[PDB]
RNA sequence: UUAGGCGGCCACAGCGGUGGGGUUGCCUCCCGUACCCAUCCCGAACACGGAAGAUAAGCCCACCAGCGUUCCGGGGAGUACUGGAGUGCGCGAGCCUCUGGGAAACCCGGUUCGCCGCCACC
RNA sequence: AGUGCAAGAGCAAAAGAUAGCUUGACAGUGUUCUUCCCAACGAGGAACGCUGACGCGAAAGCGUGGUCUAGCGAACCAAUU
RNA sequence: CCUGUCAAACUCCAAACUUACAGACGCCGUUUGACGCGGGGAUUCCGGUGCGCGGGGUA
């Protein structure tokens, strides 16, 4: 499973590549969504390879984003771990964490909107006019380096 | 063969074996085909259907185990061949099969031949097929009449010891007679 | 293996190439059976432009019409050698033309299941000779 | 285009490569399908009846009945609705 | 006419003679110099490199190759060594020579057209290097910057 | 399928070559023209009638890769080309990086001298 | 090679050649595609049927002119069936 | 036999890619009625630029 935030806004971007992070759910700057790692997806993440941020994040940085940026299908109830239990078939985020982890459910099968609407990365990020592994931050990241981009953007 | 833009023959066209265009042709009726070919010594009958993987023949007939009904006459001539189109003529009834249509191959349409008199048979015995009487033997030859004839300008049997010296158009009648009801095999 | 080896004549075409007739008759007595028309293709300069056209007469003998023939006409010619085919052939004289081959020829000419003679079962130009030459005369 | 007939730019498309050259077999002429079968459309180059216009090379339609021994293929052009009269020589059963 | 009308490869391959007239004759001499009699047997082997696509046309050829091989007589009329210029030019070339109305050029000329790192020129040459110094006057009349390069040869 | 007939795929099946096989299931060549039929001339062919002979053709069986073809390994080559991205480089032509694809020639070594279906048949 | 004529395509027991026979280059009426990709638009063209009458063929079948894509013309008026 | 080169109107080969149909996932629709059907009203038929691919042209 893999952590999908969008870097690189709508204006100029191929039609086409503009629906397909609409069908991923993400339709601003910042707003993350969890894809599960499936030939079907994974041709998908590719085509939008050059305006987003994507990896497998850790356990721990998912749940800090989830508890920070997570939301019902409606409304602005806090998602915290309570609210999960009350809610969904895990105990507490940690619990909700591992299985959209494992691909074993997702967001939207819990009651919870499948964005996580981030916050600008604090320090700024690596630049959207390059990949990762020439020092920008679109494309591919690594679990360390995904990690750093959503907990900058909690 | 020699080079990548050399055009090789279907196998069967070039064995010699199968005419295409004739083929399709047949293949139009949408109906089964009536096989006739014939071999130095015998005739072959062969009711023949489409299949997936290639036809499949659903009756036949040879003019050798024609004898396993009491022919004691040799097998390469007209009166054989009308039997043996009876033979499988009857053996397509049993299969469940009512039309057909002639198809001689590479052999030629010449009036009174053997594939005609195949078709002939095939017919009494049954059989629904497209037809021209008037391209067929006139029975007596295809009882073997020109051949009993051709024995009384006899001096030496025209039949290495077979069976009579003045042959039998007879013969041909009692087997006929024979195929017209019962026995095994029909 | 022999006697289905052993080569024989294969038709002999006695044919007057004339350039426009009355020679079918004496075709017809030095043979034995009517002559054939031979129609030219191409139009050319001998004032010979019409496609179908009668310009010359053929006769094809086979069995003993062809041999009563020869055995007269091959008298009535010298020459051997070279100016045998590469098939075991070979045309003297008006002229007669002589084609040889062995016993399964008919594999050739039939209409189902016709094949080409294989090169070895091929009458060579010496094995004509020696057929030949072995019946009323010499070769070279 | 320099012209507009219907093979108008169709070199390649009804053109054999050199080995499948040659009258075409029988059986795939007289092939046998049903209303409602997916059937590629394909001009074959050898057989010259029964074909169609060009520009449907390569579409997948639905055979809906017949007419004489051709079939009636419908298929959609763009956004349009049309019919296509075929033959067995020129159609594949599709999968 | 300036090569700068021709030098670049920015149109479409044009060099079909069938439907083409009216070509003006090629102005390269010959193609084979030196003892053509001999097969390459000699020590050493130098090219004459191009480092960029480019166009040529037979008229820079000629002046390329005449310049080197007139030069190569410096070990004489019938000395030993091979000369080779592997290229011909087969792009033909037009001029729009009515304003911008009707302007298919009407044919002018032919190019040869090199890709970068093709061997435009090779020589063979016994250790007598002195076509090292033919080429420098070579790529002198051709476009583009060249690269000589000596192949067997490690008698440095 | 101890040899046949009708085929499907239509060269992996072609081209060329070697060896083996028949008192019979057989197929052929073969023998022969009173008939049905036949050659713009010839029972050559086509058609019909038939077994004295033969396994030499064909055909069937076993096999050979020199040519052609099919597929595969390794090399060429992740090269050539290319869909997406870049305030990367270059006077420019053009190039480069990241991402997703990815060849042709040719060389060397294997494969391939058909596969499959229905029917008939010591 | 040939297949009337551009160019491209198709074709070998043929779509080519030869021979013989025949007039389907037929009347009537349609389905569909094209003309006009998508997407409305006439004449024209083609493909594929049917009804009727025929030709040839043993027969399956072929023949809705020429192997395929050019060779075409409204209303008003006249002549004609 | 050896050796030197090419093709918009060449091809023994052959991509990336575009494309018909179907299934799957996605997204969307069934009170926001999609897809589609019928009807009313237009405006419009001087366009331009960047990038990729072009054809013409010294540009
Ligand atoms: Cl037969
Ligand atoms: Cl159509
Ligand atoms: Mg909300
Ligand atoms: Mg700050
Ligand atoms: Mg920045
Ligand atoms: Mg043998
Ligand atoms: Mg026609
Ligand atoms: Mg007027
Ligand atoms: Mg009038
Ligand atoms: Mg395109
Ligand atoms: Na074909
Ligand atoms: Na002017
Ligand atoms: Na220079
Ligand atoms: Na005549
Ligand atoms: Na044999
Ligand atoms: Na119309």
């Amino acid at each position: 499973m893999h952590a999908l935030v969008q870097l690189r806004g709508e204006v100029n971007m191929h039609t086409d590549i503009q629906d397909t992070l609409e069908m991923l759910n993400i339709h601003h700057v910042n707003h993350c969504t969890l894809v599960p790692e499936t030939d079907a997806y994974r041709g998908m993440v590719a085509k939008v390879n050059d305006f987003v941020a994507f990896g497998e994040p850790s356990q721990e940085t998912l749940e800090t984003v989830l508890a920070t940026r997570a939301e019902p299908l409606e409304g602005d109830a806090d998602v915290d771990d309570e609210w999960v239990a009350e809610h969904t078939d895990y105990d507490d985020i940690s619990g909700l964490a591992f299985a959209l982890l494992s691909e074993e459910t997702t967001l939207r099968e819990q009651g919870l909107s499948p964005t996580l609407r981030l916050h600008p990365p604090r320090g700024g990020h690596d630049g959207v006019k390059h990949p990762v592994k020439e020092g920008g931050q679109l494309g591919k990241h690594d679990t360390e380096g995904i990690d750093d981009l959503l907990e900058a953007m909690r | 063969a020699t080079g990548p833009r050399y055009k090789v023959p279907m196998r069967r066209r070039r064995e010699a074996r199968t005419d295409y265009h004739q083929r399709l042709r047949l293949l139009k009726s949408g109906k089964p085909r009536l096989v006739a070919r014939k071999s130095n010594k015998h005739v072959r009958a062969q009711l023949v259907t489409l299949g997936p993987n290639g036809d499949d023949t659903l009756a036949s007939a040879h003019s050798s185990d024609l004898a396993e009904y009491g022919w004691e006459a040799p097998t390469g001539n007209m009166p054989s061949a009308y039997l043996t189109g009876l033979l499988a003529g009857l053996r397509a009834q049993e299969a469940g099969v009512e039309e057909a249509v002639l198809d001689i191959g590479l052999n030629s349409p010449t009036p009174g031949s053997k594939v005609f008199a195949i078709q002939e048979g095939a017919i009494d015995a049954g059989l629904d097929i497209p037809h021209n009487d008037d391209v067929l033997a006139d029975w007596q030859r295809t009882r073997g009449a020109h051949i009993a004839e051709y024995d009384e300008q006899l001096e030496e049997p025209l039949y290495s010891g077979d069976f009579d010296a003045a042959d039998l158009p007879e013969h041909f009648d009692e087997l006929r007679e024979t195929l017209l009801d019962g026995d095994i095999e029909l | 293996f022999h006697e289905m080896r052993e080569p024989r004549i294969e038709k002999v075409v006695v044919h007057m190439g004339i350039g426009h007739a009355n020679a079918e008759d004496i075709l017809g007595e030095i043979t034995g059976q009517m002559p054939v028309r031979t129609k030219a293709k191409r139009t050319v300069g001998e004032f010979d432009i019409r496609e179908g056209d009668p310009i010359g007469a053929k006769v094809t003998l086979r069995d003993e019409m062809a041999e009563e023939f020869l055995q007269t006409a091959l008298p009535l010619a010298e020459l051997a050698t070279s100016q045998f085919d590469d098939t075991g052939n070979f045309s003297f004289g008006l002229d007669v033309t002589v084609n040889l081959v062995r016993p399964g020829y008919r594999v050739a000419k039939r209409d189902k299941a016709s094949r080409s003679i294989p090169t070895k079962h091929r009458l060579n130009p010496a094995d004509a000779v020696a057929f030949i030459e072995s019946t009323y005369d010499v070769e070279v | 285009p320099s012209s507009n007939g219907p093979l108008e730019g169709t070199r390649g498309k009804l053109k054999n490569k050199p080995r499948d050259r040659g009258t075409s077999p029988p059986q795939r002429a007289v092939e046998e399908f049903d209303d409602g079968e997916k059937v590629h459309l394909k001009i074959d180059p050898s057989v010259p009846n029964g074909r169609f216009h060009p520009r449907f090379d390569g579409q997948t339609g639905t055979v809906e009945g017949k007419q004489g021994d051709a079939y009636k293929v419908d298929i959609v052009d763009g956004g349009k609705e049309k019919t296509i009269i075929v033959t067995a020589a020129h159609l594949r059963r599709q999968e | 006419k300036p090569g700068a009308m021709y030098r670049n490869s920015s149109k479409p391959a044009y060099t079909r003679r069938e439907y083409i007239s009216g070509i003006p004759g090629k102005k390269i001499a010959q193609f084979d110099m030196g003892n053509n009699g001999a097969g390459p047997t000699y020590p050493a082997q130098v090219e004459l490199v191009v480092e960029k696509p480019v166009q040529i046309r037979h008229n820079a050829l000629e002046a390329a190759r005449v310049a080197a091989n007139r030069y190569v007589q410096n070990s004489g009329a019938a000395a030993n060594y091979k000369f080779r210029i592997r290229k011909f030019p087969f792009h033909v070339i037009r001029e729009n020579k009515d304003g911008m109305r009707a302007p298919f050029g009407k044919p002018v000329g032919t190019a040869a057209r090199v890709h970068g790192a093709n061997h435009i020129f090779i020589a063979w040459v016994n250790p007598d290097p002195n076509v090292e110094e033919a080429w420098r006057r070579a790529k002198m009349k051709v476009t583009p910057t060249i690269n000589i390069d000596s192949s067997p040869a490690g008698n440095a």
